[PDB]
Order: structure tokens, then C-alpha cells, then sequence
């Protein structure tokens, strides 16, 4: 965190454990980290904690509750158009703070804990300095786009690919989070 | 409908460290 951006991933639940928890809606496991790898019974993506709220894509979470040690938790915010949903951040998670330097040199953190450089090219668009196959970005929706100082700039939303390789990425800028909260 | 379940975490707050021998 801060200086050079480095990240690591840790799996905490298996297929059967996830299914039971999805249905019971009660997760007793300990939470740590800024980005949580989450899954429904149909897909797996990421959710990032920014300023005390666990945000992710509505495309992934839809309008579902998040399993917690106290039972399922209702979302705090939902914005179909902005493609956002947020729940109170899990107890144990650590939050990122929005970027306050307008850097155009972003870093996308994928579900494999890789941080790949992205050059901002339009408020909600950035180009991959090193194109990766689309399969590499799958599962990373809801993940963070960081500024060199480790502050959230946006949440990964869509891949701009052709012939199966992603050249660019569309993301939800933090400003929309504040707008969704205010709306 | 089923709840969204946390199945792992990505940690950005870690700093380089000498892997303890154990
Ligand atoms: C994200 O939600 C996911 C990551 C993309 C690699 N994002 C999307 O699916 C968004 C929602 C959409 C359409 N997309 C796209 O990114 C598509 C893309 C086209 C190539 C094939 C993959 C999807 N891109 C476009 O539509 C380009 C046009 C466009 C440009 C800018 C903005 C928009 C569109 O906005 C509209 C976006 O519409 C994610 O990670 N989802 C979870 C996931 O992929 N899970 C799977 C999974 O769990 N299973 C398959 C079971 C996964 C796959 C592999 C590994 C791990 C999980
Ligand atoms: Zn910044």
C-alpha cells in the first residue's frame, strides 16, 4: 500500500461452503483486506471497500444481500444505471480512499492479485498499456483502478476487447459512488 | 435469491517482507 502497489490473494471458502453460505446468508469467516472476492451461485467477481462501503457491479451482485456473521445484509445503495451496489463494509475489511491528485496513470488490480497499468483516456475509460486476453480480466468486475498512491479512482466495469484481447477498460469513477450515495 | 458470498480477499496493504523460516 502507498509506495509501490503490491497485492496478494487468499481463498477463504470452497464450492460447497460458498453454496451453503449463499443460502443461509450467514458468514462466520474473518474478513481482511480492501478487495473481497465474491460469488453468487452463477458468477464470481470482486467488491472493493471504499470509505466504509463495500461496492461492486450491479451486473454481478444484482440486488442481492451480502452474507454476514449476522445473517444477510441489505444493500445500502443500488444504481442500475451506474451499475453499482454497495453494502456496509464487512467488519474486518480496510477501506481505500478516493484519489485526490487527478493522476492519469492508473493501476487495475485483478482477482489474481495482479496490478496492471492503465492509461486514463476519458474519465471512465483507460487503455491497457499491455493488452491481455479477455479471459484474464473475467472475474475482476468490481475491482479497483488505483492511482500511483493507492487511492481509488474507479471500479473496473467492462473490457474493450476485439478478437479476444482487451485493449481498454471501462470503469465506474469514484465520483459516481458519491453521486449514488447522494442519490 | 441467494446472498453474495465472500470467497477470498486481495490485500493491498501488505509491504515486502522476509518470509519467516518455519
Ligand atoms: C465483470 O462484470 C465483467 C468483466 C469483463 C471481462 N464485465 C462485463 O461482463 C461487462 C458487462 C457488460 C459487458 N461487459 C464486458 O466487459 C464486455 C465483454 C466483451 C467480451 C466478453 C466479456 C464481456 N465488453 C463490452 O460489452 C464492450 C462494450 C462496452 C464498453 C464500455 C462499457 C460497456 C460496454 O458497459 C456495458 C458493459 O456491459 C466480471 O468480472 N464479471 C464476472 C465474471 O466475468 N465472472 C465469470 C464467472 O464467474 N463465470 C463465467 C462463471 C468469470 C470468468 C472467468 C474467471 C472468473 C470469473
Ligand atoms: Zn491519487
Amino acid at each position: 500500500m502507498g509506495a509501490p502497489i503490491t497485492a496478494y490473494a487468499q481463498q477463504t471458502r470452497g464450492l460447497l461452503g460458498c453454496i451453503i453460505t449463499s443460502l443461509t446468508g450467514r458468514d462466520k469467516n474473518q474478513v481482511e483486506g480492501e478487495v473481497q472476492i465474491v460469488s453468487t451461485a452463477t458468477q464470481t467477481f470482486l467488491a472493493t471497500c471504499i470509505n466504509g462501503v463495500c461496492w461492486t457491479v450491479y451486473h454481478g451482485a444484482g440486488t442481492r444481500t451480502i452474507a454476514s456473521p449476522k445473517g444477510p445484509v441489505i444493500q445500502m445503495y443500488t444504481n442500475v444505471d451506474q451499475d453499482l451496489v454497495g453494502w456496509p463494509a464487512p467488519q474486518g475489511s480496510r477501506s481505500l480512499t478516493p484519489c485526490t491528485c487527478g493522476s492519469s496513470d492508473l493501476y487495475l488490480v485483478t482477482r489474481h492479485a495482479d496490478v496492471i497499468p492503465v492509461r486514463r483516456r476519458g474519465d471512465s475509460r483507460g487503455s491497457l498499456l499491455s493488452p491481455r486476453p479477455i479471459s484474464y480480466l473475467k472475474g475482476s468486475s468490481g475491482g479497483p483502478l488505483l492511482c500511483p498512491a493507492g487511492h481509488a479512482v474507479g471500479l473496473f466495469r467492462a473490457a474493450v476487447c476485439t478478437r479476444g484481447v482487451a485493449k481498454a477498460v471501462d470503469f465506474i469513477p469514484v465520483e459516481n459512488l458519491e453521486t449514488t450515495m447522494r442519490s | 435469491k441467494g446472498s453474495v458470498v465472500i470467497v477470498g480477499r486481495i490485500v493491498l496493504s501488505g509491504k515486502p517482507a522476509i518470509i519467516p523460516k518455519k
